[PDB]
Parts: structure tokens; sequence; C-alpha cells
DNA sequence: TTTTTTTTT
């Protein structure tokens, strides 16, 4: 009740290779994808096949849904036959040529095959995976094999099987074993071993017969000019929130990579895998095999959506209004969290770094949808962390010391803005933090690093993140008889540190209160905003996109802004002297002026700030410091 | 297993009946707690809470909250631990605390390295009773201010970051700051915590116990005629070691019927499954009616206001109407659901002063 | 990272902790046993470097080698210069130079380099007084000292920072 | 054994 004749299996693999097809864009023909890939691993362009096998089941060819599921079904067999027919495939396509030289193994096999000159011999002599070097992956689509952590059990063992995760654990890429080549002292014979699991074990005695009855007694020496190595890694992966079945904490599981699919993943990545379960050599136990990884934090080609926008620019008030359009107004907290979404540039003269980063503080009365646009926000950046005030730590924020119970060992583990490095943290609830676990940032929020000196260690960490903070004020709401710091109970020293600072109100109004209750019962009828105007509006993942956009372009300042620039700062300098209920200004206000110009350049695409984006940093400066003192 | 729905076509037929008659809202509201006198608002909010509102999941991945979340202020002996206790019988998915001895890392999540579960992690979709709500540190209080609106336990400490999901309901009695109510204080001035926890109760209930001669006879009389009670089927030395109730003298409601315990466990089960959708003369009420309740002002009717205002309170209206449409097998909701959770609301918002300060 | 280096023969104790270095070698892979009773070997391989040569020349700080390689005609040149009546001025000021005013700051920093005269026993190796100087700031947010220590810590061969 | 670190009471 099994079958084992390869031949036919082989003659139905090549027939999908050779028949698979896709239309040309502009209609003058067909592409063979596959085989222009089998091409470049020929020609040594490549180093790996990806297959789908959901095209081979959509296929228009004989028994293709039979093929589909028994390579589901013994996955860990037909990767063979698809390396037997690629290689058939490849001498078919090179003919009496060959394959140039490359690496060390490439010169030794090349010179070797002609010294033995100087198939049937070839392949006794040679093992497969000595004599073909080249890799195949399988990936699925189809939700049929669409599993979690928890549901991987004894039914699937030896079958493709295809989930979803977070990565909490992953180590440095090693040198894997894969043949071992030895050598005789006596005879100059060679012994080839090839490895599979986690162990082998060297034979010892010369096993060449003409040595054997000679009774030579030659050693058996290993050589790794003749072995082959290949990149192995390993992670750890974590169950996805929505998975998880209720009042239930999620569960993890080991996976094993090599190859061309390592360096994909580092720690804080979600990640879709396709790979087989199996056994390590009566209870066993399991990992994971990955065919393939793909970074959902990623995932020149460009959308049609995008091209529109490209083409129309003045696209400023509609990324801002695209920003959370369930939320009615705050247009120019909008713009204040679009420009800290792209920030400035880093600057670097003579030795002295400074930050291009910027850092907003929101504040407001209850009800005023502060935690939902630092969601949405979250949503939106390509790495961000979101952290509240009484469930993080200061080694939580920053970074750990961490005593292995197993060894004995000290070691360093990465917090949250270690984490979101590159990026964007969001800290919620920010008043109710310690002081002595709130002072932890002061270092990262202008020098961008994280130096630590305890038990045995002694590092230095990189932490380039924008922070995004939301608070309440001092007694949960804004008293108009008390002082802007009163109102705001935070320190001097801290509070220079946050290049834009605001107040969100709610008062009531008869006709605001009655605006905002239709916007909201609209949105709950029909689960999306009114749009009552009929303007365009920007998704969400073509929005990500933009904004991606934006990120790589660095734009100059103009040396004809400098008396504008100066001008404003000793103008708002001033005003802290003489007022009556004063805030804190310091040399940072300067560099915040010009990191907002240039965030304004970055998003109009330009490559040359403008006096308008000059003006328009200056006009949400006048708005943020306004927003301190309603109503007077 | 040994540690609950079950349903014939009988049972079918009786559901079909009694959602068709007139008052269903409250006939089960009368019917929910009988062996307790007066209460008529707060248990209208419990049924309210038992059904429960909608949750939005919209289309980018954003969430509305669809729970309910209700508190009891008082004087003591006042049957606030009462209610508690009866509502962990009817609800499934129940988990009971104190505020005495709970600290709000085991009310949340714990680290112990593992992670480790707190109370209201483990009540996910259900709910949650809290006795003694007041006698809670402020450090503790501040822990729940994200589950209590976001549904979500966020921990990043040594070596472990992750979320946790805590969808459920809360439910909580308290005492007043001075272990007694003051009449000569305002209603916040008693209460004495802070807007951004005031303001994520859907309803808040302040409970007084008056010196009053004909609320005195009335309660007294109530009291003593369930403790006089004995079933008809006993013998006077023995010991403790359909669809509606038959003996109802321990109840004191005189005539009026009242349906059994297990057909209103099999009715809440099957409601809560409804899926009710909102119509135009429903919005128009609720806009309207949120303006005129934060435009009114209280030096007009010698009132005062016992709870804050603000944008949730919207939702509030929203979730009631919701809930009251459930108890009707509705599949919309109207203008007769938004007008009953109006006063409801209206109830729950204003106070007159007490007598001692009139 | 951290990295294992094997030093065979005369390149044995030949720098010290806290010394910054650049290594030449061989990178080099070996394998391990399973149990250290047995022949079996696990698959993936321990890797190292065999070193050939260590390098600490680095001309970006005051150099790390008692000064023994200086020309004749170098300290000539260094012999002219310090007869300018400028010389305070002329050194401080040119260290941190993207730092603007603060020019007393500037020559207590300039103290803090030079130092005092050593005064130690000989027999015992041990410091007999101090002649290091130690230099506290106290001051107002927004006025560049932690870039002024930034600047003392890329400066010298030998610095640590540590920070809160 | 004794020592050092981070969460909890
Ligand atoms: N302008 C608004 N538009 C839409 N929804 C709003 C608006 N204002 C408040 N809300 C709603 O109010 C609820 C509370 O939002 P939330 O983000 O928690 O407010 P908050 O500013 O965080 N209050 P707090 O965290 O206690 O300081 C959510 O359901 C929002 O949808
Ligand atoms: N109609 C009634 N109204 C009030 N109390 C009643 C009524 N009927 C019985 N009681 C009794 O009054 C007590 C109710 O109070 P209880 O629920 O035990 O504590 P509490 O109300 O939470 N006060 P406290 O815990 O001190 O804050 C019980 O002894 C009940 O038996
Ligand atoms: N006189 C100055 N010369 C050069 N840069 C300056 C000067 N004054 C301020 N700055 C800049 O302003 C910022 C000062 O940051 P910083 O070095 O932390 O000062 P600080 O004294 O450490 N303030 P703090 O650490 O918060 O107490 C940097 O971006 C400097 O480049
Ligand atoms: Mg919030
Ligand atoms: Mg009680
Ligand atoms: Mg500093
Ligand atoms: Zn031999």
């Amino acid at each position: 009740t099994y079958n084992t004749d390869w031949a036919a299996e082989k003659t139905k693999i090549r027939s999908f290779f050779d028949e698979y097809y896709v239309d040309n864009e502009d209609g003058s023909g067909k592409a063979f994808p596959y085989r222009d890939q089998v091409f470049e691993i020929a020609r040594r362009d490549k180093q790996a096949i990806v297959v789908n096998v959901d095209h081979i089941k959509e296929s228009d060819i004989p028994d293709a849904l039979e093929l589909s599921e028994a390579i589901t079904s013994n996955t860990k067999r037909y990767e063979v036959l698809f390396k037997d027919t690629i290689s058939d495939m490849i001498q078919d396509y090179l003919g009496d040529k060959q394959a140039p030289v490359i690496d060390a193994l490439d010169a030794y096999m090349f010179q070797r095959l002609h010294m033995d000159r100087n198939l049937q011999d070839k392949r006794k002599k040679y093992p497969p995976q000595l004599l073909q070097r080249f890799e195949v992956y399988f990936t699925t689509d189809d939700a049929a094999h669409e599993t979690c952590v928890r549901n991987i059990k004894a039914t699937e063992i030896g079958h493709l099987v295809s989930m979803k995760g977070v990565v909490i654990r992953a180590t440095e890429v090693k040198p894997c074993v894969e043949v071992m080549t030895y050598t005789c002292d006596t005879c100059a014979a060679e012994v080839y071993q090839p490895v599979k699991g986690m162990q082998f074990t060297p034979p010892v005695n010369c096993p060449n017969k003409e040595c054997v009855e000679a009774k030579a007694n030659g050693r058996l020496h290993m050589q790794l000019r003749g072995s082959k190595f290949v990149k192995f890694q390993e992670l750890k992966i974590q169950e996805l929130s929505e998975q998880v079945p209720v009042g239930s904490i999620p569960r993890t599981m080991t996976v094993h990579v090599y190859g061309e699919m390592t360096r994909k993943c580092n720690t804080g990545n979600v990640v879709h895998v396709s790979g087989v379960f199996l056994p390590i050599m009566l209870v066993a136990d399991t990992y994971l095999e990955a065919h393939y990884i793909n970074n959902l934090d990623d995932n020149g080609v460009q959308s049609a959506e995008l091209e529109v926008l490209r083409r129309k620019g003045d696209n400023y008030e509609t990324l801002a209004a695209s920003i959370a359009p369930e939320i009615f107004g705050h247009v120019d907290v909008k713009k204040c969290l679009l420009m800290a979404l792209v920030g400035g540039n880093d600057n670097s003269s003579n030795g002295m770094k400074i930050r291009g980063c910027i850092n907003v503080l929101m504040m407001g009365d209850p009800g005023v949808a502060k935690s939902q646009l630092l969601g949405y926000v979250n949503r939106l950046a390509p790495r961000s962390q979101y952290t509240t005030g009484r469930g993080s730590s200061g080694v939580g924020l920053t970074a750990a010391v961490m005593k292995d119970p197993v060894t004995g060992e000290m070691s360093l583990e990465g917090g949250a803005l270690v984490l979101a490095d590159g990026g964007i943290c969001c800290i919620d609830e920010f008043d109710k933090m310690m002081d002595h676990d709130r002072t932890a940032i002061h270092e990262v929020m202008e020098q961008q690093t994280i130096s630590i000196a305890k038990a045995g260690i002694m590092t230095t960490l990189n932490a380039r993140t924008a922070i995004i903070a939301a608070a309440n004020p001092a007694y949960g709401r804004y008293n108009p008889n008390r002082s802007i710091e009163q109102n705001v109970d935070l320190p001097a020293a801290l509070l220079s540190r946050f290049d834009l600072i605001l107040l969100m109100q709610d008062k009531a109004d008869r006709e605001n209160d009655k605006i905002l209750a239709e916007h909201i019962t609209y949105v709950h009828q029909h689960g999306c905003h009114p749009n009552r105007e009929k303007k365009d509006l920007i998704s969400l993942e073509t929005l990500r996109e933009y904004i991606s956009l934006c990120k790589t372009y660095t734009p100059t300042v103009d040396p004809a802004l400098r008396e504008r620039i100066v001008e404003a700062y000793v103008e708002m300098r001033r005003d802290a002297r003489y007022s009556s209920d004063p805030t804190f200004v310091s040399p940072r206000m300067i560099l915040g002026i010009v990191r907002m110009a240039t965030a304004r350049a970055k998003l109009r695409l330009s490559t040359i700030v403008d006096e308008s984006d000059v003006e328009e940093a200056l006009r949400l400066m006048q708005f943020a410091k306004d927003s301190l003192r309603p109503e007077q | 297993m040994l540690s609950i729905p079950n349903f014939e076509p009988q049972d079918v037929k009786d559901v079909r009946k009694i959602s068709k008659s007139r008052n269903p809202f409250e006939l089960l509201a009368r019917s929910l707690a009988p062996s307790i006198c007066g209460h008529e608002e707060t248990k209208k909010a419990l049924l309210c809470l038992l059904l429960g509102g909608m949750e939005k999941i919209l289309n980018n991945g954003s969430r509305l909250r669809g729970d309910i979340n209700v508190l009891l202020i008082g004087d003591p002996s006042v049957a606030k631990s009462q209610l508690l206790r009866y509502v962990l019988r009817m609800a499934p998915r129940a988990i009971t605390t104190t505020g005495r001895g709970s600290s709000g890392v085991g009310l949340t999540a714990a680290v112990t390295r593992r992670l480790e579960a707190g109370a209201m992690v483990l009540a996910d979709r259900g709910v949650v009773c809290i006795d003694e709500f007041d006698k809670m540190s402020d450090i503790d209080r501040t822990a729940i201010h994200e589950v209590m609106e976001q549904g979500r336990v966020t921990i990043s400490k040594a070596g472990i970051h992750a979320k946790l999901n805590a969808r459920c309901s809360v439910l909580a009695a308290a005492n007043p700051v001075y272990g007694r109510y003051n009449p000569f204080k305002s209603p916040m001035e008693n209460i004495g915590m802070q807007d951004s926890l005031l303001s994520r109760f859907d309803l808040i209930f302040v409970l007084l116990d008056e010196h009053d001669a004909d609320k005195d006879a009335n309660v007294a009389e109530h009291v003593l005629k369930l403790h006089t009670y004995r079933t008809q089927g006993e013998a006077d030395g023995t010991v403790l070691p359909s669809i509606y109730e038959e003996n109802t003298q321990w109840a004191g409601i005189q005539d009026t019927k009242i349906l059994t315990m297990d057909f209103m466990r099999k009715y809440i089960h099957l409601a809560r499954s409804v899926q009710p959708k909102l119509t135009d003369e429903a919005t128009e009420y609720i806009s309207e009616v949120y303006a005129d309740i934060r435009s009114f002002d209280i030096t007009k009717t010698d009132q005062e206001r016992t709870m804050p205002v603000t944008a949730r309170q919207l939702e509030t209206l929203i979730r009631l109407s919701t809930a009251i449409a459930k108890a009707r097998f509705s599949k919309k909701v109207e203008r007769e659901d938004t007008e009953k959770a109006y006063n409801l609301l209206h109830f729950a918002c204003f106070k007159e002063k007490p007598k001692a300060r009139q | 990272h951290t990295v294992s280096v094997y030093a065979h023969g005369s390149l044995v104790e030949s720098v010290q902790p806290g010394d910054r270095i650049t290594v030449t070698g061989i990178f080099r892979a070996t394998g391990m046993k399973v149990n250290p009773k047995q022949r079996a070997l696990a698959s993936v391989y321990r890797t190292s470097i065999d070193a050939l040569h260590f390098r600490k020349m680095d001309t970006s700080r005051l150099h790390q080698d008692n000064g023994e390689t200086i020309t004749e005609e170098r300290i000539q040149q260094i012999i002219e210069l310090s007869k300018r009546p400028d010389i305070m001025d002329a050194l401080a000021q040119s260290i941190a130079p993207s730092i603007y005013e603060h020019d007393d700051v500037k020559r207590g920093l300039l103290c803090l380099l030079f130092g005092g005269t050593r005064k130690d026993d000989e027999t015992t190796n041990k410091t007999k007084l101090r002649s290091e100087i130690n230099i506290l700031l106290c001051g107002d947010p927004g006025t560049s000292k932690s870039q002024m220590l930034q600047y003392v810590y890329r400066l010298l061969p030998r610095s640590q920072y540590t920070s809160g």
C-alpha cells in the first residue's frame, strides 16, 4: 500500500516545471519563471528555489492535486526528488560546458572529478549532498494548513505545516556539519560520511579493501577542505495574541533554520513560517524545521494608489486627515504626530553628535482619545513598542542583567527602548510612573545610548528611538487657577527634552457636543468614518508606504534661513523672562525648530528646506505654546 | 468533568411567549433578586450588566469597548455584598475578590522566571466582583485603568514582554470616605476618587440609609416576613444540613408574578446571543439627549451632580440601548430602547440634596 | 557580541584588560563531544580566532606609549611653541572646538589632562600622595556638560563612561 | 557554601 516508483514522480515534477507559466504584462508572450530560476542556479546567480504548492495545486496539469497532496503528506522525501529533477534539468541546460568554480569546495570537486577521469562511478563514489549544491524550499497560502503552536500534535509529524507568530529568542549563525570527508594515511583513499540530525560518530579504521587485506592499520584523518558546512540558526517562536484561547497564556516552540533563510529575523519581529514537524532521535522530543520565513514588519516596486499621490503632490492636509479618521478634530495634533513619525537629520559636526528625532508629550482631560491615537500610531509605525507607566520597571525600559540558573552565567537582556531601536516607543499613563523609574530615560532621550556597569558586565547599547508620551494633569484635570508648572508636575531637566508639549481640553458646548455625538453614532452604525464631504483619504497600508518613502530623503538647510530662525529663538526667550505665568526655555529650542523644518521638507519629498517649512514649524510651536493657557 | 445550559422545545416555546409579552425587561428586572426589598433601578442596571453590549472591530483593526462597568457606594447594611454574591451565582465565568487583600500585581498579572495570570486575566470574557473597593491602595488602583478601557494587560519587566487579553466587566462595592455618608459635603467629596477612575464606570449608584418611619416599617415587615417562611411540604422540626413562582410570601411583592431562577438562567443564555443594529430615530434621540445632559445646569433645581460627564457616557447610552434591545429579542435598536436607557442614566447622574441639608 | 582569541608564544601577556586593540588572525572551527566519556560529536561547531598580530596604534587619541618615538625636529617645534604667551588659551580653546565659550571650564579640563607631579614609593610601588585632579560640573539644564564629558571620554586612551 | 540582582510583599 505504498508507492516507490520514483521515476514516474520525477516525470510529473519535471512536467510541472516545464508547463507552469504567467502571461507577460504587455501580452507579448509567456514567462516560465521556475525554469528561469533553474537556469539562474545553473549559471550560479542563485542558491535556492522557493516553490509554492498552491501553484502546483491550481496548475492545468494531470495528477496535479495528487502531486500536491503527496508533497504535503511526505515533504521530507519529496525534497530529494525535487533536487534530483532540478539536477537533471541543470545538466540538460548546461550540456558539455562546466559551471564556474567560486569556492574551495567547487575547486576541490572540479579538480577531483577530472583526477578521477585521469555516471555509475560518480554516483557510487560521491554522495548526492556533495554532488548537488543548492537548496529547495516549499510554501503554502491556503488556510487548510494554518495552525497555531498549540495545535501541532502527533498527526503532524512528517507533514508540511504553516503558522504565524512572534520571535522571542534567536541565536547567531554557526557552522553546521553536513558531510565529513576523511583520508587514509597509508593507502590514500577517501571516506565520505553524510550527517543527519544533531550527532555523528566518526569511523576509526580504514575500510578500503587493499588496506584491510594488507593489514596496514592506516588511520583516518578528517579534512575540512572537502567537508561541507552550512549556515545554521535557532529560534524560539511564540503564539500570537489572537490565537490564544480565552483566559490563557501563549505557548512557544523551537525552530531550526538553515542556509539562505538565516539572518531574516531578530528579536521583536512577527513572522509567517512554513516548515516540517519532526522528532529528535519511546517518548520523543520535537522541533520545527523551517522551510520559509517572512517578516510582516517588512512586507523599487510601488503601488498604483501611491503613484497617484506621488504624482499629485500637496499631500500634507490629506496625510494629516488620514491619521485615525474615526477620531474627530485634533488636526494640529495629528500634524505633530505626522512630524514625529518622520523626524529630522542626524548631525555629526567635528565629532559632536546631535539627535535628529522629535519628542512629543500629550496631556489632556479624561475621555479625549489619547490612547486611541497612541494605538493607531503603534499600528502605523514599522518598528514600535507600547508600554504603560504601571506595567514597566526602569530595567524593563532600558536593559537587564539576567542570571542563568542552569549555568550560573550573567548576561544582558534588552528592554523596550532597545527593541524599538530605529523606531518609536509609546508610553501611556506617563504621570503615574515612579521617579526612580522615570529618570532612566534621561540618557536615551538626548544621547541615544544606554551604558551599564554591573556585576561582571560593562557595555554600551544603542537606543535611537523617538518617544511619544501621554499623561493627565497633576490632579486629573486642568486647573485654570494654578500655574503651568503646577499643572504640569514635571522637572525642568525632563521638560527640556521634549520638542513639543500639548494640552487637550474637554469643555461642554451645545453645538460641538451634538456634532461629536453625530460622528460617534455614525461610526457605531456603519463601522467606518462618515466622509460627508466625499474627500479622498489614504489607506493604512499605503500611508505606511508613503512614510517609508519619506524617510529616505535628507533635505539640506538653506543658509538664508539663519536670521529668521535666530530672531525667532531670541523672541521666544524674551517671554519666559517677562511673563506672569512663564515656562522653561533653553538652547535645545533652536535645534527643535531646525528638526521640524527638515521634517516637513521630508514630508514634501523635496531636497532643500523652504521658508514656508520654517514658518509652518513656527506656527506649530506657537499652537503648542498657546494650548497651555486656555481662556486667557 | 464534575465542575451548564439545557433546553427542550417546550422551554423554547415559553421563551417565545415571554419575549412576546408586554414588558419583558421590567418582568426580568423585578424577578432578578426578590428577597431584597427596593433597589429597583440597580436591579435594572445589573440585568443590563448580565446581558452586555456589542463590541465593534473596525476595518482598520480599531476596537470599541462592549462591556459595562457598575459601582455601588453607600452606607453600611444596605445589601451591597449580598447583590455581589447574587451576581456571582447568576453569571457564568465569574470571579470574586476584595480590595483588602489584593495587590494590583495579583489582580492583573505577576512575574514569578515566568509570567503568572491574575484574577482579571482569568475572568476574560466574564465578570469580576470586587468588594471593599475603597480599602484598595491607589498604587493597586492605577493598575486597573488599562484593563477597564482597553481590555489588555501589558507587562515589560526583566526578561518578559507580553500582552494579555483581559476583556471583562467590573462590578464594585465600596463605603464612602468618612465610613458613613456626610450630607453636608458634596457627592464627589464623599466618594473621594479621581475623575479618570470615576469616568471608567458606566453607572454609579449612591445608596443612603435614611431614617424615615414609613420606609423603616416597610423594610422591617419585609425582613420578618422572609424570616417566618417555611416550604409547603415541610415539617416544622426540620433543619438544613414551571415558569412562574407559586409561593411568594417571602418575596413581599403582593400580587405581581415572578419568574423562576432556572427560567431566568435559560432566558438570559438565549438572549445574550442576539446581535441588534442601530437605527436613525435612535441615533437622533441619543445625539440630542447627550448635548442636553452636558448642558444642563444644576443651580436651577437644587440638585447636585453625582458623576462626571465625558464622551464615555455617550457610549454608555449606546451600550444600554443595545442591552435593552437584546431582552426584547429584537434585531433593531429603537426609540423605545433609547428612552429607557436615558431614564436609567438620568437617574444615576443627578441626586436631590439630603434632608439634613434641606 | 564577544569572541575568544588564542595567543601562542611571544604574543602571550602582551595586552591588559581595558585596552582597545585590533587583531589579525585565522578564523577556525572545532567540534565538541556529546558526552566527555564517548566518541560521538555534536554537529554544530564552536568557533574562535588564532591570533597572529595585535595592534594598538591609534592616531585619534593622545598616544599610549610614554612618547618614546618623537623626533628631535618635532621636539624642537614643541619647545618653540611653548614660548607663546598665549599658550594656555591656545591649548585650551583647541580642546572641544564645537563648544562655544566656557573658557574657564576648558582651562580646568586642560589642568585635568596635564596633572601634577607623580609621587610614588618605588620600593613598594605605591602612591605616597595623590597627583590626579578631580572636577565637578554643576549647573542649569541645556549647558553642554554631557558634551564636555563626551569630548574628554573620546580624547584619552584609557577612559570609561558611566551614567546615573 | 557565598555573592549580586530585580520583583514581590
Ligand atoms: N473626539 C473623539 N472622537 C471619537 N471618540 C472619542 C473622542 N473623544 C473620546 N472618544 C472615545 O472616548 C473613549 C476613551 O478614549 P481614551 O483614549 O481612553 O481617552 P483618554 O484620553 O485616554 N482618557 P484617559 O486615558 O483616562 O486619560 C474611547 O472609546 C474613544 O473612542
Ligand atoms: N431589604 C433589605 N435591605 C437592606 N438590608 C437587608 C434587607 N433584607 C435583608 N437585609 C440584611 O442586611 C444585610 C445586608 O448587608 P451586607 O450585604 O451583608 O453588607 P453591606 O451591605 O455590603 N454593608 P458593608 O459590607 O458593612 O459595607 C444582611 O444581613 C441582610 O440579610
Ligand atoms: N555652548 C554650547 N555649545 C555647544 N552646544 C551647546 C551649547 N549649549 C547648548 N548646546 C547644545 O545643547 C544641548 C545640551 O545638551 P547636554 O550636553 O545634555 O547639556 P547638559 O548640561 O548635559 N543638560 P542636562 O544633561 O539635561 O543637565 C546639546 O545638543 C548641545 O549641542
Ligand atoms: Mg489613555
Ligand atoms: Mg458588605
Ligand atoms: Mg546632558
Ligand atoms: Zn587505508
